[PDB]
């Protein structure tokens, strides 16, 4: 069982840097079903074994596309986290999907 | 004159005429779109099998087709492959109406020179972009 | 005016426009139906192969098809897939007449602005419901 100090020592080295959106579940294969170009994202230093985004990220989605999941990539093009969006969202025309915040837990 | 300017509508003219074909072969419409205010007169077009606000029954559901005739002194243009320009758009009831036909009565008489156009409601379809 | 209001008829408008497709794919019409009283003028429609009260002989038996033209100042609407609303119904002689065509002459002149509609007698068929 890890202590809080070990958890913080751990999370500091994850260093996620970008986010991509998919329409199919990327858990089995994150290289496929990309829908949007990579965008930058920033995180704060760990505390209580938790890291949170420092600001909102505006992602532009092409027309007639759908987004249902996301993924985070390192500074060296490796997928480290995956998850599902609150809703499957269909864009009739080009628009902005707003990422309010995202965090990674070890608790 | 008064009857030629009973209605006021908006016209979207693609001012630039720089449409081209991509390196992949897809069509790219002219970029600079500009809105304008115009005045004319709009009436239903009664001729032959023309369909005004006609409901159409299909296996896929229901459609609505409409077409009108427009009298105005403004020179709207349709698509032309030799001059390499696209057609204009007229906003009626919040929907788009593409100019398909034109009849040049200008330079005929002093007080009654005008133009006639047949505008067809644009069909509903999803959007896709190819811009290079 | 007096001649535009010679006849009085009932119109069934589906006030709600919440029709949708079930989880099984069947169509579900808008629920809230409302009756209204309107006034206009109804005449036979004489044009081309139009059939007014024409008896039709078929191997299955006999049918009766009818269609009329209606002048009125009330704004009835037909089906529209973009606006997502269904057409109105007009009760003539106790039978249903579905509005299929419309012609917008409104906002043309002060005392003579009106509308024209082509209404077709609904065919006889059995009823089925899919409501979720």
């Amino acid at each position: 069982t890890l202590t809080i100090d070990g958890k913080n020592k751990i999370l500091a080295t994850l260093t996620p840097t970008t986010i991509i959106l998919h329409n199919v579940d990327p858990t089995a294969d994150p290289t496929a079903n990309k829908v949007t170009q990579p965008v930058a994202i920033y995180f704060s230093e760990p505390d209580n074994g938790l890291i949170a985004s420092e600001d909102t990220v505006n992602i532009t989605v092409p027309a007639s596309a759908t987004v249902s999941h996301y993924s985070l990539w390192d500074a060296n093009d490796k997928c480290v986290a995956t998850g599902a969006l609150s809703k499957p969202q269909f864009f009739a025309e080009e628009g902005i999907y707003v990422i309010s915040s995202v965090s990674v837990d070890l608790n | 004159m008064r009857l030629l300017n009973r209605h006021s509508f908006v016209v979207k003219r693609k001012v630039s005429e720089d449409g081209y074909y991509n390196d992949d072969g897809d069509w790219v419409a002219s970029q600079d779109i500009v809105e304008v205010n115009c005045k004319g007169n709009i009436q239903p077009y009664i001729k032959g099998s023309v369909k005004n606000g006609t409901q159409i029954a299909l296996p896929e559901g229901i459609r609505l087709t409409d077409t009108r005739i427009l009298y105005t002194t403004y020179k709207l243009r349709t698509s032309d492959d030799v001059e390499w320009n696209e057609s204009d758009i007229v906003m009626i009831d919040g929907h788009e109406y593409e100019v398909f036909m034109t009849m040049d009565w200008s330079q005929q008489l002093a007080h009654t020179s005008h133009y006639e156009y047949i505008i067809i409601r644009r069909d509903k379809m999803n959007a896709v972009r190819n811009s290079r």
